[PDB]
Order: C-alpha cells, then structure tokens, then sequence
C-alpha cells in the first residue's frame, strides 16, 4: 500500500 | 476525536490554515519529440496527475480534522475523492481562461485537444462548464479551499461510528466558515444560504465528472495505452 | 413563470400534492433473473408516475421539451434511489422497494455488484434516519435533483436564459428548505448546517446513481433480462 | 420520437 507510507511521511 | 484542533479553530483561522495548506501548481512535461496523439496526451496527463497526487496527500494532512482520523479512514477518503480533488483544482485555475482548461501553466488545452481520446471531449465540456459556472458566480479563493476540503471529508464518509460524527462535526465547521465568508463579503442573509446551496450543488456535478472519469481511467489501464504508476494503480483499484 | 411567485408554504403544498404513490411489486407467483425481473418491472411503472410528477414540479413545465427530456434522462435513477431511501427509513438494515418487496443484503448478494450499492443505499437511509428527515424536506430534495442533476450538461442567449430560470427555481427551493427549518425552530446556524448536510447527501446519491447506471447498461448488453422500451431509452441516454 | 418526449408532450 503506497498510500500508507506517503501519509506517514 | 473530541480534542480536534479543527473544532477549536475560528472561521478566520480555518481560512488561514486552508490557504497555507494549498498545494503548489505544477508544470507539465514538455517533450517536443512526442507526437500529438492519444498515447502521448494520456502520458502527459498521467504524469502530471501522478505528481499532483503526492502534493495532495500532504495537503490532506494539513486539512483541519483530517489528522484526527485513523490511517485507514484517511486512506478511504483520499482513494474516493482524489479525482474529484484534481478536477476542482483544475476547474479553479482554469477560471482565468474561458473555453480552455489550464492543466498546467505550460499546458492550456481547449475543447478540441481531447478529441483523439474517446470520451475526453465530453468530460472537457463538463469541466469547462463547471469553470464557467465558478466564474459566473465569482468564486473566491477562500470559498475554493472550503469546497475542496468538503470534497475530501464528504465523498467517502458514507461508504465506510464516532469517527463518522467527527467528520460531520468538522463539515459543520466548514459550513460555518463558508457562511462567515459570505457575510463578511456583504451578502444578505438570504443570498448567503442560496449561495451555499449553489456551491454545494456543484459538488454533485464534480462527483458525476469523477465517476465518469474513473470509468475511462480504468479502461485506459485495461488497454495498455500508457504505463500507470503504482500509486495511480492503487487509486484506480479502489474504485473497482 | 408562476413558480417564482409561490410562497414557501405554496411550494411545499404543490410538491406534496404531486407526490407519486408507493407502488407494489408482483408477489410470489427467487433467482437472480427473477429479482431483476421484479425490480425492472417495478422501476418501469415508477417511471410513468415520475414523468407526470415532474410536470407538477413548479418551474419544470416552463422549460422546453428537450430540456425537460434531458433533466429526466439524467436524474431518473437518482429520483428512484432517493425515493427508495426515504421509504426505507423506518426499516433499519432493509430496503423497502415496495410494501411487499422487503430486501436487504441477503438478496443483494445474488446479483453481481448489487450488494455494494445496497450498502450505500442503506447508509443513506441510516443517515436520513439519524437526521430525522421530514416529508417536506424530502420533496424539496427530490425536486432539487430533477432540476440540478442535468443543468450543467445543457448546450445561446435563449439557452442561457433557460439555464438561468432553472437556477431561479433552485434558489426558490433553497428558500423553501430554509423556511421549513426556521419553522421547525432551528437557529440560524442550525439552518445553514442542516441545509449543507442535506445537499451533500445528494453527491452520494449521484455517486450511487452512476455506480448503478454502470451495471444497468451491462445488463442491457447481456440481453438476459428484458427491459421495456422506456428503460432502454433511459439507459442509452447515459451511455451517450 | 423518444417515448419520454412522447410522454412529456401529452
Ligand atoms: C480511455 C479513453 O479512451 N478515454 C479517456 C481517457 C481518460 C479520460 O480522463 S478524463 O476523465 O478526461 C480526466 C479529467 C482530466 O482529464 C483527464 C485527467 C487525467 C487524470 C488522470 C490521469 O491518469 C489521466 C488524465 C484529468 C486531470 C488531470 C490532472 C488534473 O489536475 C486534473 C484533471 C477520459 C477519457
Ligand atoms: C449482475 C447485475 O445485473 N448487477 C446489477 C444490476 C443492477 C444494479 O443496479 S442497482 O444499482 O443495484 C439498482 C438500484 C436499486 O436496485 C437496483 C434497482 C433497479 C432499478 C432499475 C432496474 O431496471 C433494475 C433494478 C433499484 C431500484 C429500483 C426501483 C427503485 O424505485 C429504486 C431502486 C446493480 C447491479
């Protein structure tokens, strides 16, 4: 899930 | 959450936070070697939307009340609203260019340019019609950021319940801000609730444009017209 | 146009009298083709009542035939859906397609892609229930859908005056919704907030309509379920 | 020609 790590960064 | 900063903010603090969270206007690729075709057009548009998505994600995190949601709920709203959000931003910056869509400062297309792609002209007309409607209403910047945040919070709140009540509580605050903006602008109490309605009714058409656009973006994937980024692939898979 | 001259109570009074009846389904003479048969027959008879209901919506008969045809072609499934959601409010977890056709997720799962739309309709009905939606507010929302859902897809100074008349009737319905909330005892702030909550739900009704229209047009291609002549023409309007 | 136009005109 790319959208997951983009939200944490 | 009950300790949300969005609920503690005034109308002027709501406007200021939204204005400072505004994403940057990006440029398009300008490779002159590529011909004017469906594959190169969709490649330009795909690349621009890919880069805009990364900035939208940062913008969403600066929308008041959004950080208070769970990671899973945050994912749901972005997956549901991302094309709506790209579309309303395109419509906003195309206001100063009648009859044309300003995808980027170096990419200003009109109704005719999308005719090498089936269904693109129809959607361009809908986007152009929305831009002219925003112009006829003299849509202000402070109203734009409120509407775009409404899209982010509302578009998926019914397809996933104290978090439900938190989103609706933040949406009620954005309603207050919209009214405060119109009252401060000097509209009568009658003109206020009428303009609120007119702005919110346009959100239904933005949803309609997104649903039709998502259907085309999915067929494009299933036709191998252009390569799709892995992030855009997950955004599309959320709708099918 | 006499619609502009009506009062708030006259607007409500006119719309309430125009309400179509709640029709019945053909009962117990269940396969996927049999439930799709009941739903198609039911929706088919509702269309005839909806058409005559539209002629009683103030301001609608002041449009050209082609503009009247266009508005119905675009909104008909939204109008059927908000009707279903309204009469299903008193049945939590249930969709009251008809007094003798009470369905929930247990039947939606035997038709591909239908249980997803069932969940969205139930969430909408759950939402109207939590908001305590009133009959007077319901007839206003349904009229808003009819006039708004296709207003930005029209195609002159004459056509611009017709688009402008639709926005005049829409402002009249907005004033009517506010008068209803003001008469109910809500503060000025609660009026604006509730007006916003009701109008945002229309975006979700548009979303459910587009999601449902996509399956209904694939059902025509399969040619397994026979749809009447009127339904095939309503479907061809969205595919075109 | 459309049935809808037929039904709306009546
Ligand atoms: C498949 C086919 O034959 N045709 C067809 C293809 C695509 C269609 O997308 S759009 O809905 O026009 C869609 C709306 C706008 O044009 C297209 C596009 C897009 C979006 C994502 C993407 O990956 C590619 C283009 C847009 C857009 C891009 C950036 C932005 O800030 C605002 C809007 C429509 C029809
Ligand atoms: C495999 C397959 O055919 N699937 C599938 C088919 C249709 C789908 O449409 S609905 O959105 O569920 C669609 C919404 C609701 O269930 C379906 C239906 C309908 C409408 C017309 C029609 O001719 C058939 C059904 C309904 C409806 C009927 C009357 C009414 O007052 C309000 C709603 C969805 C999925």
């Amino acid at each position: 899930k790319i959208l997951h790590r983009l939200l944490q960064d | 959450k009950k300790n949300s900063l969005a609920l503690s903010l005034t109308a002027d603090q709501m406007v200021s936070a939204l204005l400072d969270a505004e994403p940057p206007i990006l440029y398009s690729e300008y490779d002159p070697t590529r011909p004017f075709s469906e594959a190169s057009m969709m490649g330009l548009l795909t690349n621009l939307a890919d880069r805009e998505l990364v900035h939208m994600i940062n913008w969403a995190k600066r929308v008041p009340g959004f950080v208070d949601l769970t990671l899973h709920d945050q994912v749901h709203l972005l997956e549901c609203a991302w094309l709506e959000i790209l579309m309303i931003g395109l419509v906003w910056r195309s206001m100063e260019h009648p009859g044309k869509l300003l995808f980027a400062p170096n990419l200003l297309l009109d109704r005719n340019q999308g005719k090498c792609v089936e269904g693109m002209v129809e959607i361009f007309d809908m986007l152009l019609a929305t831009s002219s409607r925003f112009r006829m209403m003299n849509l202000q910047g402070e109203e734009f950021v409120c509407l775009k945040s409404i899209i982010l919070l509302n578009s998926g709140v019914y397809t996933f319940l104290e978090e439900k009540d938190h989103i609706h509580r933040v949406l009620d605050k954005i309603t207050d801000t919209l009214i405060h903006l119109m009252a401060k602008a000097g509209l009568t109490l009658q003109q206020q609730h009428q303009r609120l309605a007119q702005l919110l009714l346009i959100l239904s058409h933005i949803r309609h444009m997104s649903n039709k656009g998502m259907e085309h973006l999915y067929s494009m994937k299933c036709k191998n017209v252009v390569p799709l980024s892995d992030l855009l692939l997950e955004m599309l898979d959320a709708h099918r």
